[PDB]
């Protein structure tokens, strides 16, 4: 259940 | 599939249609990361709902989205002709993975029903000289675009050597399809007749040909 | 604005290889992940995976491990999909799609790249005549050709009205067949000559087949 604003394209 | 959708839904112009989407596993978790897409043929899918209900700009306000339990639902109000398309739901399933539903074919019943016109040709003379045999069943002018074709030798059914197309939209917006039965020249002349049966909306049009 | 432009259709034999490209523009390529979606004939959309455009780490869904490779070339803001040891069941339209966030996945899509995997070879058609209330129907059978397309006409394009050329069949053998029929007065069959003009560009073959009662 991640945050909808979070970007999955993390470093 | 991880997300179950109805294979097809039909509505008439002006009505509102609803398309369901049930999570088959708990991998969806909260089930708050649901998204819907409109997919027209030959073109790329288009996002129309995300996060269960959020409608983005550029998608018409006739599309809405709800959720109850583990069932996400897509409603299309004031149904229009250009709404006819494939519709998919999508969900995050943990560990940076997404999954789609099987898709739903939405039909906009915007035309009076039409039974198919069938035309059956026997094998040509030339083709029999070449030691092949092909029957051509041409199906046209039927709405909606869905038929089942069955072949028969005399009265017994036949499924071997059968190749049938998917219905295709004609110029006049009615549908067309074709089916071919491949035989040996001996098989062709062995029986008294062969028949092509086109079933459309529970009614059958059948053409027969004999050597 | 944002744009995903993919490469053109591909035709391949089993065992061969293919590499589809997805050029981006309108946004910083490394800020957003790139995802891949497949649609096989008569099937739905199936998520294949994504690649992190910052770390390069690829994620392959079950069913696309072992033979698929996601990659990107930041020098030209392009993502790539390569398939090794192509199988017939790879035949599908492959899309690339951007993910903006967990809440907004697949907000921009490429136009799709058709990849066809067939063991059949180029072959010209075998045209056969389909001999004929008041009106009678006759046509031609365009049989066993590869690849698509065929074009049919009638009497060098002088018999447009009353004509219907049907979409093609894909035989289990991998070759295509179609037919076009024309509805014409039966009073005409006496010396009014009907010819179907078949053109199969791939095989550089044209056939004008006389259809006589």
């Amino acid at each position: 259940n991640p945050d909808p604003n979070a970007n999955p394209n993390v470093d | 599939s991880v997300l179950t959708q109805p294979a097809s839904v039909s509505g008439s112009p002006g009505q509102s249609i609803t398309i369901s989407c049930t999570a088959t596993s708990s991998n969806v978790g909260s089930f708050n990361l649901v998204s819907w897409y409109q997919h027209h043929p030959g073109k790329a899918p288009k996002l129309i709902i995300h996060e269960v209900s959020k409608r983005p700009s550029g998608a018409s306000n006739r599309f809405s989205g709800s959720k109850s339990g583990n069932t996400a639902s897509l409603t299309i109000s004031g149904l229009q002709a250009e709404d006819e398309a494939d519709y998919y739901c999508c969900s995050y399933v943990g560990s940076d993975t997404w999954v789609f539903g099987g898709g739903t074919k939405l039909t906009v019943l915007g035309q009076p029903k039409a039974a198919p016109s069938v035309t059956l040709f026997p094998p040509s003379s030339e083709e029999l000289q070449a030691n092949k045999a092909t029957l051509v069943c041409l199906i046209s002018d039927f709405y909606p675009g869905a038929v089942t074709v069955a072949w028969k030798a005399d009265s017994s059914p036949v499924k071997a050597g059968v190749e049938t197309t998917t219905p295709s939209k004609q110029s006049n917006n009615k549908y067309a399809a074709s089916s071919y039965l491949s035989l040996t020249p001996e098989q062709w002349k062995s029986h008294r007749s062969y028949s092509c049966q086109v079933t459309h909306e529970g009614s059958t049009v059948e053409k027969t040909v004999a050597p | 604005q944002v744009q995903l432009v993919q490469s053109g259709s591909e035709l391949k034999k089993p065992g061969a290889s293919v590499k589809v490209s997805c050029k981006t523009s309108g946004y910083t390529f490394t800020t957003y992940a790139m995802n891949w979606v497949r649609q096989a004939p008569g099937q739905g959309l199936e998520w294949m995976g994504w690649i992190n455009t910052n770390t390069g780490n690829p994620t392959y869904a079950p069913g696309f491990t072992g033979r698929f490779v996601f990659s990107f070339d930041t020098s030209v803001s392009t993502a790539y999909l390569q398939i090794s040891s192509l199988k017939a069941e790879d035949t599908a339209v492959y899309y690339c799609a951007r993910v903006y966030s967990y809440g907004v996945p697949f907000d921009y899509w490429g136009q799709g790249t058709l990849v066809t995997v067939s063991s059949a070879s180029t072959k010209g058609p075998s045209v056969f005549p389909l001999a004929p209330g008041g009106t009678a129907a006759l046509g031609c059978l365009v049989k066993d050709y590869f690849p698509e397309p065929v074009t049919v006409s009638w009497n060098s394009g002088a018999l447009t009205s009353g004509v219907h050329t049907f979409p093609a069949v894909l035989q289990s053998s991998g070759l295509y067949s179609l037919s076009s029929v024309v509805t014409v007065p039966s009073s005409s069959l006496g010396t009014q000559t009907y010819i179907c003009n078949v053109n199969h560009k791939p095989s550089n073959t044209k056939v004008d087949k006389k259809v006589e009662p």
